[PDB]
C-alpha cells in the first residue's frame, strides 16, 4: 500500500543539473521524512540527506551541501532532489527512502531507483558490423552469426533479427563500456548451418537515444 | 565507517554469516539494520534493530551483535538468497557483501571468437569478439594472446551475468589497429574455468 515512485533515468554532462522526484502514497506524508541515498557503480549505499514534509526542513551530508537541494510539494506528496554542478563520480543509482514506523534509521520503504549517468561523452549512434559465419564459427549442425553494435552512447540498444521473425537461438550479450565512454555489445543467433546459403539474416538495431535504426544484412564471408 | 566482507559463498542448506563491524568509537551501533538487494533494484529491509525482523521476512534471516561487530546469519541457504547485503547504523552504511549460492553443477563454457569484419577494417578499425556462455559458476579468467604472447592492452571484459538457464555468460573485446591484426599470425581468446581451458584462435587469413 505504501509506494515510492521515482522519475526516469537521466544522462548528463559534467556541470549540468538534474531533478529527481519521489511520489509517495499509502501513508500520511507529513509523518515521515523522505531520505535520499545513492549507490555508485560497484559500491555500497551512501546517505545524502532528508527533507521534512511538515515544515520543509532539510539535512545534508557535508559533501552534498551547496550542490544538492531537497524540497517537497505536500499537496501531491512528492519529494524532490535537485543536484546541480554534477561531477563524473556523481554517477550512481539514486534512491528515495522512508523509515519504518520504528524510526530507527531502518529504511523499510524504497523508491525503485533512478539511474543518473554523468559522462563527458555525447550521444552517438552505433556502427553495426556483421559477425559473419565461417568454418571457425560452426558447431556441426549449427552455425553462429551475429552483429557487432559498436560505439554508441548512451544505453540502451535493442536488437532483433529478421524484423522479429527470428526468435530462437538469439543471444544478445550485455554491453561493455569502453574507456572512451562509448558502449558496445554483440548479438549472435545460432542457426542451422545448412541454411547459410538460402536464408537471409538481418539484425535490426534500434538506438532510441540517437533516433537511429540500422538494418544490417549478415551473409557468409 | 562500517566494514563488511567483500563476498561470502555457500552451498544450499548451509548457514552463512555476514559481519558488519563499526569503528571502536561508535555509540549508536545498537540500531543496526540489514538489507537484501538484487543489484540494480531497490534494497529490502531484513533486520532492523540487531535482530528484529519486519513482517513477511523469512525466519531463516536472523541478526545478532557482539560489541562492535554485528552479524546477519542466513540459515538453510537457498538459491534465492544470492544477492547483495548491506548493513547500516544511522547514516553510515557498510560497503556491501556479495553472497554466492553454489546451487548448480559445474558447467564448462562454450567459446565463440569472431575476427574483425572487412567492413570494420575498411573503417581502419578492428575488434575481436569473444563470447563465453553456459558456464557455472560465474568465475572465468579470460586471457588474450597475440600469436603466443599475452595481450594486456585493448582488452575489455564484462562481468559474468546470469542467463535464463541459471548459467553465466560474458563477452570480451580486443581492440587493435588493422595493422596489428594483419601483422600477427593469429590471435587467441583463452578461457579458463575450474582448472580447464577452452581456447579459440583466429587468423587474418
Amino acid at each position: 500500500e505504501v509506494r515510492l515512485v521515482q522519475s526516469g533515468a537521466e544522462v548528463k554532462k559534467p556541470g549540468a543539473s538534474v531533478r529527481v522526484s519521489c511520489a509517495a502514497s499509502g501513508y500520511t506524508f507529513t509523518d515521515f521524512d523522505i531520505h535520499w541515498l545513492r549507490q555508485a557503480p560497484g559500491r555500497g549505499l551512501e546517505w545524502m540527506g532528508w527533507v521534512r514534509p511538515l515544515g520543509g526542513g532539510v539535512s545534508y551530508a557535508r559533501q552534498f551541501q551547496g550542490r544538492v537541494t531537497m524540497t517537497r510539494d505536500f499537496y501531491i506528496d512528492t519529494a524532490f532532489m535537485d543536484f546541480r554542478n554534477l561531477k563524473m563520480d556523481d554517477t550512481a543509482l539514486y534512491f528515495c527512502a522512508r523509515m519504518g514506523a520504528a524510526r530507527e534509521w531502518d529504511f523499510q520503504y524504497w523508491g525503485q531507483g533512478t539511474r543518473v549517468l554523468v559522462s563527458s561523452a555525447s550521444t552517438k549512434g552505433p556502427s553495426v558490423f556483421p559477425l559473419a559465419p565461417s568454418s571457425k564459427s560452426t558447431s556441426g549442425g549449427t552455425a553462429a552469426l551475429g552483429c557487432l553494435v559498436k560505439d554508441y552512447f548512451p544505453e540502451p540498444v535493442t536488437v532483433s533479427w529478421n524484423s522479429g521473425a527470428l526468435t530462437s537461438g538469439v543471444h544478445t550479450f550485455p554491453a561493455v563500456l569502453q574507456s572512451s565512454g562509448l558502449y558496445s555489445l554483440s548479438s549472435v543467433v545460432t542457426v542451422p548451418s545448412s541454411s547459410l546459403g538460402t536464408q537471409t539474416y538481418i539484425c535490426n538495431v534500434n538506438h532510441k537515444p540517437s533516433n537511429t535504426k540500422v538494418d544490417k544484412k549478415v551473409e557468409p564471408k | 565507517a562500517l566494514t563488511q566482507p567483500a563476498s561470502v559463498s555457500g552451498s544450499p542448506g548451509q548457514s552463512i554469516t555476514i559481519s558488519c563491524t563499526a569503528s571502536s568509537d561508535f555509540r549508536g551501533f545498537s540500531s543496526v539494520s540489514w538489507y537484501q538487494q538484487v543489484p540494480g533494484r531497490a534494497p529490502k529491509l531484513l533486520i532492523f534493530s540487531v535482530n528484529r525482523r519486519p513482517s513477511g521476512i523469512s525466519h531463516r534471516f536472523s541478526g545478532s551483535k557482539s560489541g562492535n561487530t554485528a552479524s546477519l546469519t542466513i540459515s538453510g541457504l537457498q538459491i534465492e538468497d544470492e544477492a547483495d547485503y548491506h548493513c547500516n547504523a544511522y547514516e553510515f552504511f557498510g560497503g556491501g557483501t556479495k553472497v554466492f549460492v553454489l546451487g548448480q553443477p559445474k558447467a564448462a563454457p562454450s567459446v565463440t571468437l569472431f575476427p574483425p569484419s572487412s567492413e570494420e577494417l575498411q573503417a581502419n578499425k578492428a575488434t575481436l569478439v569473444c563470447l563465453i556462455s553456459d558456464f557455472y559458476p560465474g568465475a572465468v579468467t579470460v586471457a588474450w594472446k597475440a600469436d603466443s604472447s599475452p595481450v594486456k592492452a585493448g582488452v575489455e571484459t564484462t562481468t559474468p551475468s546470469k542467463q535464463s538457464n541459471n548459467k553465466y555468460a560474458a563477452s570480451s573485446y580486443l581492440s587493435l589497429t588493422p595493422e596489428q591484426w594483419k601483422s600477427h599470425k593469429s590471435y587467441s581468446c583463452q578461457v579458463t574455468h575450474e582448472g580447464s581451458t577452452v581456447e579459440k584462435t583466429v587468423a587474418p587469413t
